[PDB]
DNA sequence: AGGGACAAAGGGCTTTCCATTTATT
């Protein structure tokens, strides 16, 4: 029996929006499925799926030009040049209010699960941001598709992300079908042989490149089956929808 | 010993502020929290730039943004949160032994002074910078762990002792020494006048329409969070020929003025952090400076 | 074009289709892929200080090598082995990990630390396609700073900046 | 010797006026304030250009804005507030080596002469610029820190000597010679006549359906705040062949006449500022010219 | 037993190369 926990109106401030070199905007789904794995390591709750909405989102800067963050001198041997500003490398920022929904199995009491979620939300960061204000989570139980509608409509103000699939490539599909991409996995290229600069020293390392797909932002109360609004790992270094391609 | 630094060290940010908001209220009734929206005006002036005296008879048309208080209210309200997170000695990258021999050599510092100055920068209203200048009477309200405090007037420049700040400082220093977090919600009330000008943060943008752009969330004026985090880290009074407190930087650099104070005389971070590892005993102030840099965080390349 | 090929190989002279100089300037990590080169795949090239040589028209090696699919024409070997061997000796691997993001990923019963790097074909094809096909939801961003002569020849030749997709979702009123 | 100015220098405003408001009251009843709202009318006159004499028979149609006093009231009321901020020598952008050695050369200037004129431009009624023409009697009321002053008739082109302006100038010069701020509240009453025309500030618009758009705050006729501040600093009578006062500006240029009075004859700000740093002795009358430019603000960088 | 030589690793300063094609709401 599956259980759901829903956090509403999570204010995140200072999200670095550069998901890839050609996409600047919402953070992709891989961030939100990495967040569930982070919760599984830190707390102990096993999470197999994650859905997410977007109440508000705004990339700071003007319309066609994003703003640049200032840089400070943070390197050994930069004493001579320290009085002058800095070299500047690109990274944009964005501000938004999100809604999160997990899919856990707990098989225990429901009055300690909310406390275990709340002990984690005060610590973690949503894509390098700062969590300012969030509502208290609540536990939802669904059995079949008729009882699943409850957990779907629970989070009413929302804009969930559903899969759409690629026809030939992202450029022609974006021009013709009017869709905007999202990275949903990475393809590895060459193994790093010297692991004295990694942060694990034991895990094998690979150089990788992003691989894209196309998405659609949809009203959550206008989705037939809720399983097309979920995301999970599984495939070769890739994430995918539970309910297939919408 | 004779051990050298790794290529990259990385420490997270232990002091997390949020972006503040701006409201217009009254000194009597502080409940009508009306938002302060950002407008757009066009202004006709003269050029008057250095040199180019040939073009000193023409005018230049400039489009800017502005944010003023309405003529019915005379009080500015600033709201934000500040979170202090402990465990300041755990490394993110390049840990090894370099971090352990520094942790065991910096476990006898003075966290009380650092916590007191970190709270007193919030308490004195140093996070305002143009909003503080011109205001008649400021009033700060701090809500930490269902114990509400209120301050009246402090001196920004000098760290004067008082019994109100010491309780919150002792609460913060217990978090920064052990493990855990503490969040405090800060509100600032400023008495300016009917129809005065408030000052949000200005963008580093290349827009072709506006000469000046202000930061806003859904139209309402606001300040950047990384802008606000600079005032908390203004505790550095231990550099050579110290006159005014500066921000905590590894080289002690103020690029706005164009000078670097701490760098160039074997007093910066990358000399003291090697001397502390290699057995040399430090003074009470440059033991605090390194720890203040760790609380600030950052990466450190080779 | 042998007189320009030997001049580029007398310099540093690397040819890649996947690098990390598009993320951070201080990277110097270059990857050439064998399974991705096709009939329209455009590659990039790096030398110190972006030093080049003209061909009595105003074109360097990068402007020649991308026009009329010349890189595949030398690469497939239809221009002989005189230039194909020099082209194959040009593109080598250069591996660096510093100043790059390193994230974990969940494989089958274990984790895998991996480093995302940039794609040279995607940037150039994206800017040169969206402009001609009139797509006006983009971010124009130039990289290299005041001296773009430090990252790539493709940085230097087109200073107008690459185009990035806007991915701002709609919001609840 | 011969130190160059830094590439980034910036000076903030030291005089902060607010955007004025217009009301309609009677002359013998100073409390029945009503708003002067802005309306739109359509006019059907003829056209005449210094070209196209062939089209002198087609009446063009224009859509303009207007604002007038009602027919039961005959006195226009203008309300605003002016703030004077001290510490006029501290630079925002740019550090020392230049501003610090300029402060020690501009230390002994005559702040009384500047602070007399800055208040006399408010007391005389120069801050109106079109409502002054065609007025039987003007009356200005200035309120500062629970003290009220009333001025009836003052010459505008001549800086006369009296006993009540000097009571405010000694307060303003104390702020401008030190630190702090002071607030003046100014109300102007002019007796124009019933049904007369009032003159707000126009707005810069691009190809609007209106041929003339006026500034408005919630539908009430107002004046621009940077238009108010131009009348205050019209104190400059020290240029070559001086007849009438002009605004303080580094080239002394007015865009209406199309001429720069101070530029082109080694008399402008940037030539005078560089000479005073290097050790030359300034004249007793242009020391107040350079000091008035730091109160105005601007960009002085290479 | 200890200054002096033998040669390295950081570090300031000084070059150095180097060029597009702007609409969008």
């Amino acid at each position: 029996m599956r259980k759901f926990i829903i956090v509403k109106n999570v204010k995140v401030d200072g999200i670095n929006a550069k998901s890839s070199d050609i996409t600047v905007g919402m953070p992709p789904a891989t961030t939100f499925c990495g967040l569930g794995e982070t919760m599984s390591i830190k707390t102990g709750i096993v999470v197999k799926a994650v859905s997410y909405g977007s109440v508000k989102f705004e990339v700071r800067g003007s319309r066609f030009n994003t703003s640049v963050t200032k840089f400070a001198w943070q390197d050994r041997g930069n004493g001579g040049k320290a009085n002058n500003n800095s070299p500047i490398q690109p990274k944009p920022l964005a501000d938004g209010v999100f809604t999160l929904c997990f899919e856990v199995e707990w098989e225990d009491c429901a009055e300690v699960l909310v406390d275990k979620v709340t002990n984690f939300i005060n610590t973690a960061r949503i894509a390098g941001g700062t969590i300012a204000s969030f509502n208290k989570p609540f536990v939802k139980v669904a059995k079949d598709a008729e009882e699943l509608a409850s957990v779907k409509n629970a989070m009413m103000p929302c804009y969930v992300v559903v899969d759409c699939g690629v026809e030939v490539n992202i450029f022609e599909d974006a021009v013709n079908r009017k869709l905007q991409p999202m990275v949903n996995g990475y393809k590895k290229l060459e193994k790093i042989v010297d692991n004295k600069h990694m942060r694990d020293k034991f895990t094998p390392a690979y150089l990788a490149t992003p691989t894209y797909t196309m998405i659609g932002y949809k009203m959550v109360s206008n989705v037939d089956n809720f399983d097309q609004a979920l995301w999970q790992y599984g495939e070769n270094t890739k994430v995918k929808t539970i309910g297939g391609i919408y | 010993t004779k051990l050298k630094a790794p290529a990259v060290l990385a420490y997270s940010r232990k002091i997390n502020p949020t972006n503040a908001l701006m409201f217009a209220v009254n000194w009597s009734d502080r409940d009508n929290t009306t938002a302060v929206m950002v407008g757009t005006k066009t202004v006709a002036g003269t050029q008057s730039v250095r040199g180019n005296p040939n073009d000193a008879d023409k005018g230049n048309i400039q489009t800017v943004n502005f944010a003023n208080l309405p003529h019915n209210k005379n009080t500015l309200l600033v709201k934000y949160n500040v979170k202090f997170v402990g465990d300041v000695f755990k490394a993110e990258l390049g840990g090894g032994e370099y971090s352990n021999t520094l942790q065991t050599a910096l476990e006898n510092t003075d966290f009380g002074t650092l916590a007191y100055r970190y709270v007193y920068n919030i308490a004195a209203g140093r996070t305002l910078w143009r909003n503080r200048v011109g205001a008649e009477s400021i009033e700060t309200v701090i809500t930490v762990n269902d114990q509400t405090f209120t301050f009246s007037d402090l001196l920004v420049n000098e760290f004067d002792e008082d019994v109100d700040v010491a309780e919150i400082a002792d609460m913060v220093a217990g978090v920064l020494s052990g493990e855990g977090f503490v969040t405090l919600k800060v509100e600032h009330y400023m008495l300016l006048g009917e129809g005065s000008e408030v000052f949000p943060s200005q963008e580093f943008v290349e827009n072709s329409k506006l000469s000046k752009q202000l930061f806003d969330l859904n139209g309402q004026a606001a300040m950047h969070d990384q802008k606000i985090g600079n005032a908390i880290r203004t505790i550095d009074t231990w550099y050579e020929d110290a006159t005014t407190p500066i921000a905590v930087e590894p080289y002690g650099s103020v690029v706005r003025n164009g000078v670097a104070y701490r760098a160039g005389n074997k007093t910066d971070l990358f000399t003291l952090m090697d001397g502390a590892v290699n057995g040399k005993s430090l003074t009470e102030e440059d033991q605090m400076f390194v720890t203040a840099n760790l609380i600030r965080g950052g990466v450190f390349g080779g | 074009i042998k007189e320009m090929i030997e001049d580029f190989i007398s310099k540093g002279g690397l040819i890649f289709t996947h690098s990390g100089r598009y993320t951070n300037t201080n990277n110097s990590c270059f990857i050439f892929n064998k399974n991705d080169i096709g009939v329209d795949t455009k590659v990039d090239m790096y030398t110190p200080k972006s030093a080049g040589i003209k061909n009595e028209e105003g074109e360097n090696l990068w402007q020649v090598l991308n026009k009329a699919n010349m890189f595949y024409r030398i690469y497939s070997g239809e221009l002989g082995e005189e230039l194909q061997y020099l082209l194959k000796s040009c593109c080598t691997a250069k591996e660096d990990v510093t100043t790059l993001p390193q994230i974990y990923f969940k494989n089958g019963e274990g984790y895998d630390i991996l480093v995302p790097i940039g794609n040279a074909h995607n940037l150039i094809s994206g800017t040169e396609y969206l402009w001609e096909h009139k797509y006006y939801n983009t971010f124009t961003q130039k990289l290299g700073g005041s001296n773009p002569q430090n990252c790539t020849h493709a940085c230097n030749k087109m200073r107008g900046g690459f185009k990035q997709f806007n991915c701002t979702p709609p919001q609840v009123e």
